[PDB]
């Protein structure tokens, strides 16, 4: 009645393209099956003549939809659907006459606001920046460009390119999120909106929207968040074009981003979903025209040409070879001449073509063919990075109880310096622990810390889903799409299965007790947990006590094993560090009274790091860290349950094909399960396997000879490897230095993750002398280098979902335009722009409005 | 609905009753300083039933 | 009120207006700070004449300036030094190592502590705010009055607390920019307003270059002229009372650690606070002259001076001043240098450096050519004008090898310093006299200063008995024969702890700042 | 003697070499369709 | 004693009209009795360098 | 002793830093190891008869080694000209390069272009 | 010095301790002999984890 | 005979590493996951 006003419909994409979803809702509907979905795994396994037996309103309102879709389109020839991504470049053009009727209103509205209030804010930032820089810099300094076509063109939001698109997808959208709302309530009316556009029709309800071109007799559909990509991304692309556009130092991108984006959605036509492929190798180009400007014959085009290379062989497994190098020559002229800031910029061109639909068989095939995958590997480069840990710990223990080593088993100290070192308790230095590892990495220690297991206690409320255990495990999917054997087995759940509410409604909760459900191995015993992967392209969901002990050891880790480790704050401490270490570059100090220290620059990125870790690998250092903490067996037990445990990609509306599925322990390693996994999962256990990688970085620091700044979470490895250079000392030898330093400390990191089993993408690591890249910002010799254009994708029109909001939309609003303004804007441009967008905002809501049943 | 001992006294019932209490112990006063009051029922057992 | 009042006016006028029906007519306060835009008013000087405000009668101001000729390109062989700008410092929150310390004090005691403090500094220091405070902080923790009245640290500014990765600007010429704030008198302290000042200036010098310049070709200063504002308050007076009627119950259990440390302080705490409540009764330093207060911030600031720099990557600028410490002192870089020949006389010892003139010599060879060469908190301290003034009258600073800007970035004038404060401790000790000795934390200490001192003597005032080797009580009884062999002998054969040094500086400091005499007590020392 | 003092040293030497850096670890994964209780 | 630093460094190079403007703004009308100039030349400059300065 | 009477050598053929083709390259060059079975499962797809094991680049067993055995004129073209465009240098310098770029036919010269243009 | 005799009473030994277990350990032979089923593990953990110390 | 006797001291600082990498080679095998961390690598070698 009311009470379903309230948790309102999401108006952004925050979660992931189910393909068989649409896929769903595209057979539960009257239609053809578009081509490649005709030998689809899941389609031709249910039984649909049950499902449509059914009689909800769910499947009442696909039904009319369908008779509605086949009575307005045509009987004679053949009727084609069309999947995502192949309707691209349909969709880009739509042009709903009836919804830029709604938005001239708005549009005539803001230009009578410019009219009367323009003038205004000129004599406003005048004045502010008259009385902060006085009257004698005010003779020659007026206002800005950018802020003088904002004044002269009251309605840019209006009148560029992509606008038309932006209009109809946000108009479909909220009728969309309209339909949602009145569908909540059982009685309803017709909820089926038919909108006309040019050559063609719109319908929309609430879990499908189709649209149909006549002329080519064709027609897709779209379900409930695949309009709101759309909306995202047209009004993403469009914001993204008037601001380059009206920027005077962004204008000549604006053609290459509008050519860029022209250029795929041809390409998306044919290549389909792996059209996604070629979107994913952009970000590297942005990289690549950024190392052109290298201040060396060396390091300079070698990433632009990998990148390159990469395009052109995967284009030629699908297209023509002469469109393929045609292809390849538009891309190398659109990232050719980008200046330092430009070529960061356009890395705005990452969501803007969407997201590829997923599906829980590629992703599964994906994970087990890294996962189940058989590793060798070496037991002496084992022991010289455990030999670096055990070191590291060392001297954090040393210098965190002031000076004191930990309690060591005092008859396996080996070798004579290392007992001189323990009665002296002193600082083991680096050359000691790569000459001596095989003395020092057989120690061990004693119980000599004491943690606190419920530690954190903000990580225990978090909202996490639980796997609802393995005999339940059918619970996880559809009962509409399940089997009629596999239905049987669908028990109901008295809880919630979220982290958050059973963990605040578990009496008789003790950490110790659940420490002891890993310590005592019956964690191993248990034959109730299961594991879900999840489709994402992070997240798993575990059983309630697995996860327990799960968030235990984070913060076990974290408390006290993790900051040993001088690898891995807050932002101004982050932009201090990563600053400083820019600082360091050979061109933030080519001044040419000590020895000059410089740096050149490794960012790398290992090849699927978290599930190439095996059990045999970090077993040594999980014991170490046991012993130190007195636990018999606690660190290592990722391994050791996935292995006697089978998991599964879970996702509603992908349940398993082969419909004779009961028990996880009789399923094949096929269609979504994967059997006996091996490696790890991401976020589980970060904390160990980063310390594992800094003492493989120290490492190969150690084995060339040369001090490393490591900055390193998961797999995102920063390395500024350092040198010490003379003031009577050429420029040329400089470089040189810096060089063999990079290449020789860059071949042992190599080859220290080789033996270990960790490839780097070795040619995808982008080793530099002038720029890194922390948290898909790029730092370049002392200057952060700019994202304008990432945050004006991010330029949206409504905000939160808790109710129709206005004014949390227009704080959305003003905080993206400060954003911006600290990216380098004028201010001017940035003040008046926040008018006029919030105008938007509040006038988009009096109209546009889904609940309005006064202003 | 809270029933593990960790995080026991954490919901109450004379929760507003001692809230507004201290608040008005801490603020009813001769010179009224808010910033050092919220300050003062930031670091109290209110602000660490709050900030849980 | 009107318009055209300055904004914390209205603002305090709206909050006594709103909040007249609850409160009753008393002035809510301690609340509003100024606007950074209204307060200040701005002038560039480029290539001509200067500021028309300081050229009308005004003196206080911060300054910027960035340098001409600054490429933003990658060649960069003419550029001026690149150093890491000013980001902001909330406090540079130190570790709890407060006026009575332990090292592992929960979070319920911090909590409890920085309630205390608060409330003392708030609403006054008396019994029956201290009962209050009591009744507070026992709903966190479990200590007595007695661990209140001295952990609880010194009231500073602990009323502040209550994303991914947004760095807060560019950064293309703040790098280069120098900043300077030393024309500022009362928007200089410890405070807010002058973190906001110099934020304000680093945006609009990168505010004066668009994106579409990669070449500066002038010098721009800023003064950021704060004075003639209509924003400007002054600092009323926190008159204290007693807080009427009875602080609240507040319930609580043992059995949320979340929410309550049932036993903070340990045995190994108890002997150490307990004999620290025995000694903290000569805490009379209210009643003490200023003169002494000055002798106390002439050990406090010195013997602190010598012990961080004598022991015996990615590198910041992370540098205490001490440049209000020495401007209100009386000569502490004495003590400074007499804790650093305290340190080194084990290696005056085992060279067995005789006589007069090598002592100061072998501290020549350390302080001229320090294999370390970060001197920069005495570097930072000297160059200040008024610093530097007194010095140069008395203290002994040589005259300047250059002009006076460009003179080593006086990290090497530090130096001549220390060796010239060097000698004159040696020239005292030898005369008879000695020095107040305040050493804290009190015995193995004991006789290992009393050792130090006779290990100075030994090497100054035949054969030298070599007491390496021994334990601490052969070398002090071997030393005791070797000099009662033969004023001097009275210096020979011979202070107290009120609490640590710390503390016996920062009460010290403030309370030299309470006084009233202190200017003409200033000008008596020239 | 020295006599078995060279045996000692060589044997060791085989131990320092054939066991120490000759030696990997290998993991057998389950690469092949195949069930849980396949494998148990 | 006065100084002649108006926070300007092309108003201190005596090459440049903006010191002459500068210091004969400052200094009052025909009436310093003493002028000093102590300034260096480096070797083999410009011609017109040496008549400016 | 007997420490070699039992140690199976297993003749480990990693690719390692070079890639290059010819097995016969990769059966000279590969150092003998006693592999050592920790893991459960069946190793004998891994295996080969003379007792080889190739790995891979992330050290993982491909049952067979020719997996790893596994040029353009036009990616050259465009690098060099993205070099030419995007690093700072002289006009007429760079309307000079650009001119005797598209002149060229082979990889070779293109080379000489890039060490001329990086270097001049 | 008659103890290092003694000693070599020790080293013997414990030489006689490694190829004790370097002939158990499951080295790699061509053929694939030795090869360990999953359940294994799966016997390890219905016991306690137990002490192998001295 | 001091030169026999350094010998001798450091074959036992080296042979006893050698039991304690047997034991680590030991507890690499998922078999070995009850041996409790804390046990003498030495004496899981032994046995």
């Amino acid at each position: 009645r009311a009470e379903h006003q309230i948790i309102l419909p999401e108006s952004h994409l925050s979660s992931p393209l189910v393909k068989h979803k649409l896929l769903y809702y595209w057979k539960l509907t009257g239609l053809p099956l578009p081509d490649e979905c005709d030998f689809d795994h899941l389609i031709l396994s249910r039984q649909w003549k049950k499902i449509l037996e059914s009689s909800t309103p769910d499947i009442e309102r696909m039904i009319k939809l369908g008779r509605s879709v086949h009575q307005t389109l045509s009987h004679s020839s053949k009727l084609t659907g069309i999947l995502h991504p192949r309707c691209l470049e349909d969709l880009v053009g739509l042009d709903i006459p009836d919804s830029t009727n709604k938005f001239r209103r708005i549009e005539k509205k803001i230009q009578i606001h410019n009219t009367r209030y323009g003038e205004p804010f000129t004599r406003l930032c005048s004045y502010v920046e008259k009385k902060l820089l006085g009257s004698s810099w005010t003779h020659k300094i007026r206002r800005s460009e950018e802020f003088d076509s904002l004044r002269t063109d009251p309605a840019f939001w209006f009148h560029s390119s992509w606008s038309t698109a932006k209009f109809a997808w946000l108009h479909v959208k909220q009728i969309q999120r309209h339909l949602i709302v009145a569908a909540r309530t059982r009685s309803a009316s017709n909820k089926l909106v038919t909108l006309s556009h040019r050559s063609g029709q719109v319908f929309i309800t609430p879990e499908l929207v189709i649209v149909t071109h006549t002329n080519e007799n064709k027609f897709t559909c779209l379900s409930q968040e695949l309009v709101l990509m759309y909306a995202d991304m047209m009004e993403g692309r469009d914001m993204v074009n008037i601001i380059s556009s009206t920027a005077v130092h962004l204008r000549c991108l604006a053609e290459k981003i509008d050519d860029i984006l022209r250029l795929v959605d041809a390409l998306a036509r044919d290549l389909g979903n792996q059209v996604y492929d070629v979107v994913a190798l952009m970000e590297g180009f942005a990289y690549g025209a950024v190392q052109l400007l290298e201040p060396s014959g060396t390091f300079a085009g070698d990433f632009f040409s990998f990148n390159l290379q990469e395009l052109r062989d995967t284009l030629i497994c699908l297209l023509p070879q002469r469109i393929a190098d045609s292809v390849t020559h538009a891309i190398a002229n659109i990232f050719s001449g980008l200046e330092q800031n430009q070529a960061a910029e356009m890395l705005c061109l990452l969501r803007l073509w969407g997201h590829p639909l997923l599906e829980s068989r590629a992703a599964a095939k994906a994970v087990r063919a890294q996962m189940c995958a058989p590793k060798m590997v070496d037991f002496d480069m084992i022991l010289q990075v455990l030999s670096f840990f055990k070191g590291t710990i060392i001297n954090g223990y040393r210098k965190k109880n002031a000076g004191v080593w930990p309690r060591v088993k005092a008859h396996t100290i080996y070798g004579n310096v290392i007992a001189q070192l323990h009665a002296d308790s002193a600082e083991i230095s680096h050359d000691i622990m790569l000459r001596e590892y095989k003395n020092l990495s057989a120690i061990e220690f004693e119980a000599c810390i004491e943690y606190d297991p419920v530690t954190n206690l903000s990580m225990f409320l978090k909202d996490k889903a639980i796997a609802h255990p393995r005999n339940n495990w059918l619970a996880s999917f559809r009962r509409n799409l399940l089997s009629e054997e596999q239905k049987k087995n669908v028990q109901d759940s008295t809880s919630t299965n979220r982290l958050l509410i059973e963990f605040l409604e578990s009496n008789d909760f003790d950490p110790y007790k659940e420490m002891e459900y890993l310590t005592t191995l019956e964690y191993l015993r248990d034959d109730s947990v299961a594991v879900s992967y999840s489709l994402k392209e992070i997240f798993a969901k575990l059983t309630k006590k697995l996860r327990n002990c799960q968030v235990m050891a984070e913060g076990i880790l974290a408390d006290q094993i993790a900051p040993f480790f001088q690898g891995n704050q807050d932002s101004i401490s982050l932009t201090k560090s990563m600053l400083a270490m820019s600082q360091l570059s050979y061109n933030s100090n080519r001044k040419r009274k000590h020895r000059r220290r410089v740096a050149t620059f490794i960012t790398t990125d290992l090849q699927k790091y978290c599930l190439n870790w095996r059990y045999q690998t970090i077993k040594l250092f999980a014991h170490a860290i046991n012993q130190l903490m007195g636990l018999p067996h606690f660190f290592e037990w990722i391994h050791l349950r996935l292995m006697d445990t089978t998991m599964f990609v879970g996702d509603p509306f992908n349940p398993p094909s082969d419909p004779t599925d009961y028990d996880l322990t009789k399923v094949p390693n096929d269609d979504i399960y994967i059997v006996s996994a091996r490696g790890g999962i991401e976020g589980l256990c970060q904390k160990l396997w980063t310390m594992i990688s800094i003492a493989a970085i120290q490492l190969a620091a150690a084995r060339s000879h040369c001090r490393v700044a490591c900055m390193v979470q998961g797999d995102n490895q920063v390395i500024a490897v350092t040198r010490e250079v003379r003031p009577d000392d050429s420029p040329e030898s400089v470089l040189t230095q810096l060089h063999e330093a990079s290449d020789n400390f860059f071949r042992e990191l190599i080859h220290v993750n080789h033996l270990i089993g960790h490839n780097l993408k070795d040619r995808e690591t982008i080793r530099s002398d002038t720029f890194f890249i922390y948290s898909k910002r790029i730092f370049k010799d002392g200057a952060i280098l700019s994202q304008v254009l990432k945050n004006s994708s991010k330029l949206v029109l409504v905000s939160g979902d808790l109710s129709e909001n206005t004014v949390m939309s227009c704080a959305n609003i003003s905080s993206t335009v400060a954003r911006l303004c600290e990216n380098g804007l004028p201010k001017d441009f940035c003040y008046y722009l926040n008018y006029l967008m919030s105008c938007i905002q509040t006038y988009f809501d009096s109209e546009f409005s889904i609940t309005s049943s006064s202003n | 609905t809270c029933s593990n001992p960790l995080l026991s006294g954490v919901h109450t019932e004379d929760n507003e009753a001692e809230e507004k209490a201290l608040a008005e112990y801490l603020l009813n006063q001769e010179v009224i300083h808010p910033r050092v009051a919220h300050a003062i029922m930031e670091a109290s057992s209110v602000g660490r039933r709050k900030q849980i | 009120v009107s318009s055209d009042m300055c904004s914390l006016a209205l603002a305090d006028y709206a909050r006594n207006r709103s909040w007249s029906p609850l409160t009753g007519g008393r002035k809510i306060l301690g609340v509003s700070n100024p606007d950074t835009i209204e307060l200040v008013e701005g002038e560039i000087l480029s290539i001509s004449g200067g500021c028309s405000k300081c050229d009308s009668g005004d003196e206080q101001f911060t300054w910027f300036h960035l340098p001409s000729n600054i490429e933003l390109t990658d060649d960069t062989s003419k550029n001026p030094p690149m150093r890491v700008p000013y980001l902001g410092s909330k406090t540079q929150e130190r570790r709890a190592a407060s006026l009575a310390k332990i090292a592992h004090m929960s979070p319920h005691v911090k909590a409890a502590l920085r309630a205390s403090s608060v409330l003392i500094w708030a609403y006054g220091d008396n019994d029956i705010n201290w009962t209050a405070a009591l009744k507070l902080a026992r709903s966190r923790c479990n200590i007595s009055s007695e661990y209140l009245r001295l952990l609880s640290p010194l009231p500073t500014a602990g009323n502040l607390q209550h994303m991914t990765f947004t760095p807060a600007s560019l950064y293309r010429v703040s790098p280069y920019v120098h900043i300077s704030n030393d024309s500022q008198r009362l928007f200089t302290e410890e405070n807010v307003v002058y973190q906001q000042i110099m934020l304000l200036g680093l945006s609009l010098i990168e505010s004066l270059f668009p994106m579409t310049v990669t070449k500066t070709y002038d010098e721009i200063t800023l003064h950021l002229h704060s004075k003639f504002s209509c924003c400007i308050r002054e600092a009323p007076v926190a008159v204290p009372f007693e807080l009427t009627g009875v602080a609240p119950d507040l319930r609580v259990v043992a059995s949320n650690k979340f929410m309550y440390d049932p036993n903070p302080v340990a045995e190994g705490d108890f002997a150490r606070l307990d004999l620290a409540i025995f000694k903290s009764y000569e805490l009379n330093l209210e009643s003490y002259s200023t003169v002494e207060l000055m002798n106390i911030l002439s050990i406090s600031s010195g013997k602190l001076i010598g012990q961080s720099v004598v022991s015996y990557i990615i590198v910041y600028d992370n540098t205490r001043n001490w440049i209000s410490e020495a401007q209100n002192s009386v000569r502490l870089f004495e003590y400074a240098a007499l804790e650093v020949l305290l340190d080194c006389s084990y290696q005056l010892y085992y060279l067995r450096v005789r006589g007069l003139n090598n002592v100061v010599l072998y501290m020549s060879d350390l302080y001229k050519n320090m294999p370390g060469i970060l001197l920069s908190n005495i570097a930072a301290t000297i160059s200040h004008p008024i610093i530097h003034s007194r010095l140069h009258t008395v203290g002994l600073i040589s005259h300047d090898g250059s002009h006076q800007l460009a003179d080593t970035d006086f990290i090497e004038l530090s130096a001549k310093l220390l060796v010239s404060c060097t000698r004159r401790v040696v020239s005292g000790l030898y005369a008879g006299n000695k020095y107040d000795l305040l050493f804290p934390s009190v015995n193995e200490k004991m006789l290992q200063l009393i050792s130090r001192l006779c290990c100075l003597y030994t090497v100054l005032f035949r054969e030298i008995p070599k007491i390496r080797g021994l334990p601490a009580e052969e070398k002090c009884a071997m030393l005791t024969e070797y000099l009662l062999s033969d004023e001097q002998v009275d210096s020979i054969t011979s202070v107290t702890f009120p609490a640590n040094l710390y503390y016996m500086s920062r009460k010290s400091l403030n309370l030299i700042r309470e006084r009233e005499d202190r200017d003409s007590i200033l000008a008596l020392m020239f | 003697t020295m006599r078995s003092e060279i045996q000692q040293l060589k044997t060791s030497v085989a131990v320092m070499e054939a066991n120490l850096g000759m030696m990997k670890i290998l993991d057998p994964g389950c690469a092949n369709v195949s069930s849980l209780s396949d494998l148990r | 004693f006065r100084t002649l630093w108006r926070e300007n460094t092309e108003e201190s190079d005596l090459t440049s009209d903006k010191a002459v403007g500068y210091i004969t703004s400052v200094v009052p009308y025909r009436s310093v009795s003493l002028l000093h100039c102590d300034i260096e030349i480096p070797p083999g400059s410009n011609q017109s360098l040496l008549d400016q300065l | 002793a007997v420490m070699e009477a039992n140690l199976g050598m297993m003749k480990i053929l990693d690719p390692g830093c070079a890639n290059v083709s010819s097995l016969s390259d990769l059966r000279a060059v590969a150092k003998s190891h006693p592999v050592l079975i920790a893991g459960p499962g069946d190793p004998s797809p891994y295996v080969t008869q003379g007792g080889e094991i190739a790995l891979n680049k992330l050290s993982q067993p491909v049952p067979h080694p020719s997996d790893l055995i596994k040029p353009d004129i036009g990616i050259e073209r465009d690098t060099v000209r993205a070099l030419i465009l995007s690093r700072p240098m002289h006009p007429s310098s760079s309307s000079k390069l650009l001119s005797k770029l598209d002149s060229a036919g082979s990889v070779e010269e293109i080379r000489k272009i890039k060490r001329l243009a990086l270097n001049g």
